[PDB]
């Protein structure tokens, strides 16, 4: 949706209403893995989030403090 | 590994007269409990002649249950 | 115990974008290079989404899965890329011999004169 | 399916399939008959008992040109010859080998690794009207690519 | 509740139920085919070499056998093969892969 | 091509593989044809009142998957096959009681479907209405799975006649379809297919048909058309109470297993505890000269379990051949891992068979029941009922009961090789009344063999055929030397055929067998 | 023709015309007309025509082994009719060849021929046991010559030939 | 009780039982006819005599498939070459060992602790319609655990 930074808590929400309007695992209820996956996968998403950041700044001379960029 | 209670005297409690009964009525489980929609159950006891007249039907989802 | 993960193969050891950048430069030239010491090979159809599999069949190794994927110009693999077009593959030493001395040395990259 | 074969491959010949032995590679197959001559051995080395020693084979196989000698007699001589000779100069010093076979007994003695080390035999038996050989005997001398264990030995019969 | 199966999900956590446990690993390695699976694309059973044989062709079928079970062996040492065996059914359309590790004679339908 | 997987197969052809459910099972082996066993049981699935040979391949699929053991008494008979199986098939027979129902669906003269349900055993009929009916007889109440039909048109036979296809399936609560058959079929009486299959639908049904069977009207069959009807389940079976099977029940169980002409060299109890059916169990094996393995209930103490083998009723010299087991414990269940109790008959019939052909010429009948050789079971986390109590060893003896104990590797050992022969005779051991009904089987066999001979031959010929065994019973190590060489020397056997009339050949034979030392003793001495 | 003439005495028509042994055509730069559409295998082979593939190696591989005989009968594979054609060809050759012939010796000499023909029929594998032992036992084959007059020997022979599983299915199953 | 065991190793043969070899271990048994060509040798170095050498026992053994093979052949050589063959590799590297056997001969004559230096044979000998061997001459060399000392040795005799 938008490149404003988002929180872990709302990536783990819009996971959980997903899977819960998801029909699989309302056939298959019982799923707990799934919890420290989304957990384990919502850092993984953070750590990208940031690596994109890092992106947006080296995008832009202003934004990049690198000799290089 | 065992639990159990202390029958107090004066003001700390009354014990219970000596003859008289003490029922202990334990809410047991076997922890953290999956129910998945989709299932039947088996009524029995005083429902054991309601079963073929009374379906249950998992419908909701229950989980979420917790463990030691 | 003493044990550290890591792998002597990424390109991207790196950490450079700019140097990770001239190194795919040269390694486009010389891929879209005409030369002889590179392997003559069209494309198969499967490639859309596994442009590596041609490098784990010929080299069993997936390190040439960016080569392969800057000599296409691939923007993803959910597009594909039209079978029969030239590919060109270099010796694998040659790029393992490059890299190592673009990170130990690589400092004059383009010529060397005189000390 | 399989790569090109030599020998008694097909069952034109109405031979049992059970006495034929074969080698198979990625690229080649030979297979003949199970001839007399045929020994094995293993052994281990000592002082204090120190260490083993891979399997040792000998197999001696007879070929006949019953029919067609370039794929029976030629094909397989040269496709014996192929594999024994090290092939480390194709052109491909990143990953150039000796190559090794695998060797099927019975049909139902598998071994998945073994190395020819040696091969002889004569080339005075009488030919063709071409001029092909109509019967050879080439002995072969195979070891195994290491010291196997009784785990991986024992189990691995029919 | 609902149990779960082994096929590709879960057969036990790891190896308590040793043999067992490792016909569900070779199971999951049949169950895969070339050019369906990342990394290791060979990985998996190489039933697009050996589909559709002349069933008749004994050295062909020895020969892919073979080089079928070396490879699996060298991909996977920790479970080394005990039996093989190949049954031909009532027509010619069914042969049938017997592979036990010493007890466990779980066996698949194939055809060629 | 080689990417795509299937589920069903019709035309097209492709590779397919199981689906993504939540349960399954297997069951893959191929027959003995060596040493049989037969037993009534209670199952799931499977014809009542019949029998069925079943082996590694079958014995998950058509006897069901096991009960649950707090679900009745019925976890006895799926445990004891669950042992047995593993290493031996049987003949094993299934009878319910008549609480049990199947169901059935009739297609009318337009086809339209009704669904009913009638006792096993009750045959439908089919009036002026009612143009035909299909009748489960899998014994399955189709509740779990669920038989599902599927019916439409095909093409037609090379006579022109119309043929339809219909596929049956199985659906479980998860929705996995699985097909059982697809066939296609025409009302045609002479409807042959280019194959030259019939296409008629009673043949086709009792032919190729395993689980379904219809009734037709001959009279309307030729007036019938067909509809298109997809997966059509049945309604209205139901497996009935198995806790409780009547005494009439069992007869006829133990009635339909004496008349049932198929090899079985042992038989179980299964757990059953009816005195009745253990003492028919028990005449059949003795007027039929092969071996039982009756239990005694485990609920109860060593004190009452003595006697309680009179109080069955079954000592006596006629149930001499037969064997009866106790399992005072409790073991792990190996799915709900729970308290499960259940005999040691399936696996000591096991033993008993692998033990005896090890041996490869003929086999050798004089092991003993006891020793880790083959009494090891070691199931799971063992439970003493009783721990304090102990058993008596002269008494039990005496009872001719046989008990157990733990090895010390904490295998589950039978301490014992006794029969149920009150006497205190040679035939109380265990081995040599089987190496008598052993001999005499074989005895048998080679007189039936030679039977209906023309005379002057026959002597000579029953000579070799005896002499012979004598020379593999020797080989075997079961014929040995006299014990007292005073009487008849160390010559172990003698042999005398003689005559009465046009016939009666009186043929007499008496051999000298070996032991296995049951009665145990020993005394090592001092010497200062 | 190679695949058949692999074999030398005589070749072997039961071969598959399916699988990378013979199926491998990999000319060049191959382009999918229709990407999207895929072709309906049971639609396929009921219409009896010949459908195509790509293999793990990208060759393009003819995936079918079928005639275009309408009826599912055992002619509608593609090697067995062939091995049908086969013999029929050997036989008409051999009664060319032994034609114009005295009587009195040419039952005898069509039985020999015939019998031989069944050895390398045998050798080459193609005449294998009967499906079904009930009937004919695991004997494949059988031969009756028969007269009518001074000519119209009639000869009639029947054999057992095998199969390549046209028929494709699998099932893998689990234990838990 | 005992282990598996394989070879003529029950009484069916109708065979003399002191004519049998027996090797035992822990968990296989092979039981065998006491072929020709049998010989043994103990000896010691010196140069002064310094010391001695372990025993020394080169057995051929001839095993037959009379009734069945798989018992008889194919699972006699397949503990044979287990027996010989090190297992240093079972998971169990706190033990690990290349197994010694037991011997019995006679019935008499007892060798608690021998190993497995050697094994041979061939495998050309004609088969069943199966394909297990029906014959086959294994020849063995063995040796002492230890050089066993004169009351060692002479007491173990019967």
């Amino acid at each position: 949706m938008s490149k404003t930074t988002p929180t872990k808590d709302s990536i783990r929400a819009e996971f959980e209403e997903l899977v819960e309007k998801d029909s699989f695992w309302s056939k298959f209820v019982g799923s707990q893995f799934v919890s420290m996956l989304t957990l384990f996968i919502t850092q993984i998403v953070y750590r990208c989030f940031q690596y994109a950041d890092a992106a947006l700044a080296e995008g832009f001379i202003s934004t990049a403090t690198r000799r290089s960029s | 590994e065992q639990l159990g209670v202390r029958f107090g005297d004066g003001l700390i409690g009354q014990i219970p007269p000596e003859g008289s009964t003490i029922t202990l009525k334990v809410w047991c489980t076997n922890g953290d409990i999956t129910l998945v929609a989709g299932q039947n159950l088996t009524p029995v006891d005083s429902a054991a002649n309601l079963a073929n007249l009374i379906s249950v039907k998992t419908t909701t989802p229950i989980t979420a249950g917790t463990d030691a | 115990t003493r044990q550290y993960p890591l792998s002597r193969y990424d390109d991207r050891n790196i950490a450079d974008p700019i140097l990770r950048a001239e190194l795919r430069k040269e390694v486009m030239l010389m891929c879209e290079s005409n030369d002889k010491n590179l392997t003559i090979y069209y494309v198969l159809p499967d490639e859309q989404y596994r442009p590596d599999l041609l490098a784990y069949r010929m080299w069993g190794i997936a390190e040439l899965r960016w080569v392969v994927t800057l000599a296409a110009g691939l923007e993803d693999e959910s597009q594909g890329m039209t079978v029969g077009k030239k590919l060109k593959l270099p010796p694998a030493t040659w790029i393992r011999e490059m890299i190592r001395h673009f990170q130990y040395d690589g400092q004059v990259i383009g010529t060397l004169s005189i000390a | 399916m399989a790569p090109i074969a030599y020998g008694v491959y097909s069952q034109a010949d109405g031979v049992s399939p059970y006495l034929k032995v074969t080698l198979t590679n990625s690229q080649y197959q030979v297979t003949g008959y199970i001839s007399q001559g045929a020994a094995m051995n293993m052994a281990q080395n000592w002082e204090v008992w120190e260490g083993g020693t891979p399997p040792t084979f000998t197999l001696p196989v007879t070929f006949i040109a019953l029919n067609n000698p370039f794929i029976e007699v030629s094909g397989a001589i040269a496709a014996l010859t192929a594999m024994i000779s090290p092939e480390l100069k194709a052109a491909n010093v990143g990953g150039q080998i000796p190559e090794r076979v695998t060797l099927n007994i019975g049909r139902r003695i598998n071994i998945t690794d073994v190395a020819i080390q040696d091969l002889s035999f004569d080339l005075d038996a009488p030919r063709d009207s071409n001029g092909y050989f109509l019967k050879n005997t080439v002995n072969l001398q195979l070891t195994g690519s290491s010291i196997y264990n009784s785990s991986d030995i024992v189990r691995a019969f029919q | 509740i609902d149990p779960l199966l082994t096929l590709e999900l879960s057969g036990v956590k790891t190896y308590e139920s040793q043999e067992e446990a490792w016909g569900a690993r070779l199971y999951e390695w049949l169950n895969t085919y070339q050019g369906e699976v990342y990394g290791d694309p060979s990985w998996g059973n190489v039933l697009p070499q050996f589909k559709h044989e002349p069933t008749n062709l004994s050295h062909v079928q020895i020969a892919v056998e073979a080089m079928l079970l070396q490879k699996l062996t060298v991909d996977l040492p920790d479970i080394p093969i005990s039996g093989l065996s190949v049954a031909e059914g009532d027509a010619f359309d069914k042969l049938k892969i017997s592979i036990r590790i010493r007890d466990i004679t779980i066996t698949q339908d194939v055809v060629l | 091509s080689q990417y795509s997987i299937q589920q069903s197969l019709g035309n097209a052809s492709g590779v397919a593989v199981s689906p993504i459910n939540a349960d399954a099972t297997l069951s893959t082996g191929v027959a003995l044809n060596s040493s049989l066993w037969a037993g009534i049981g209670v199952f799931a699935r499977g014809k009542p009142f019949t029998v069925l040979a079943v082996t590694e391949s079958n014995y998950e699929d058509v006897l069901g998957e096991p009960l649950k053991p707090s679900s009745g008494s019925q976890f006895e008979p799926i445990r004891h096959v669950y042992e047995a199986i593993q290493q031996t098939s049987g003949y094993v027979v299934r009878a319910v009681p008549d609480d049990a129902k199947f169901p059935i669906i009739m297609f009318d003269e337009s086809g339209e479907p009704a669904y009913s349900a009638l006792p096993y055993g009750s045959e439908i009929e089919l009036d002026s209405g009612e143009a035909f009916a299909i009748y489960v007889d899998d014994g399955d109440p189709c509740i779990s799975p669920t038989r599902e039909l599927t019916i439409e048109t095909a093409t037609a036979d090379s006579a022109g006649n119309e043929r339809f296809l219909l596929k049956l399936t199985q659906t479980t609560s998860l929705g996995v379809v699985t097909t059982l058959e697809t066939h296609t079929v025409s009302l045609a009486e002479e409807a042959k297919d280019d194959m030259g299959r019939l296409c008629y639908l009673p043949t086709a049904l009792e032919a190729r048909s395993k689980y379904l069977r219809a009734v037709v009207n001959e009279e309307l069959i030729s007036t019938a058309k067909v509809t298109n009807k997809k997966s059509l389940a049945f309604t209205g079976g139901t497996n009935g109470d198995q806790s409780k099977i009547s005494t009439a029940a069992y007869l006829r169980a133990v009635k339909v297993l004496n008349n049932a002409p198929y090899m079985y060299t042992a038989v179980l109890g299964l757990g059953c505890y009816d005195n009745a059916a253990i003492t028919a169990l028990g005449k059949i094996c003795a007027d039929r000269l092969i071996d039982g393995f009756f239990d005694v209930k485990p609920t109860l103490t060593y004190a009452e379990a003595l006697p309680a083998v009179e109080d069955t009723g079954l000592l006596g010299t006629d149930y001499v051949s037969c064997s009866v087991y106790h399992y005072p414990f409790s073991c792990k269940d190996k799915w709900t891992q729970s308290r499960v109790v259940f005999g040691l008959s399936g696996v000591a019939y096991a033993a008993k068979a692998r033990g005896v052909k090890k041996n490869s010429d003929v086999g050798g009948w004089h092991y003993s029941p006891a020793g880790e050789e083959r009494a090891v079971i070691a199931r799971a986390s063992i439970q003493p009922l009783y721990p304090e109590d102990t058993p008596d060893e002269e008494a039990m003896v005496k009872g001719r009961l046989n008990k157990v104990s733990v090895g010390t590797s904490g295998q589950m050992i039978i301490d014992d090789a006794l029969t149920c022969c009150t006497q205190d005779n040679y035939l109380h051991f265990q081995h040599v009344p089987s190496l008598m009904n052993a001999i005499s089987r074989f005895f048998v066999q080679l007189a039936r063999q030679m039977k209906h001979s023309p005379d002057g031959i026959t002597a000579a010929g029953l000579t070799k055929g005896m002499t012979k065994l004598l020379d593999r019973f020797v080989a075997s190590g079961a014929l040995v030397a006299p014990r007292d060489p005073d009487a008849d020397g160390t010559e172990p056997y003698v042999l005398k055929v003689t005559q009465a009339e046009f016939d009666k050949w009186e043929v007499v034979w008496a051999c000298c067998p070996t032991g296995v030392a049951r009665r145990i003793q020993g005394v090592p001495l001092l010497i200062k």
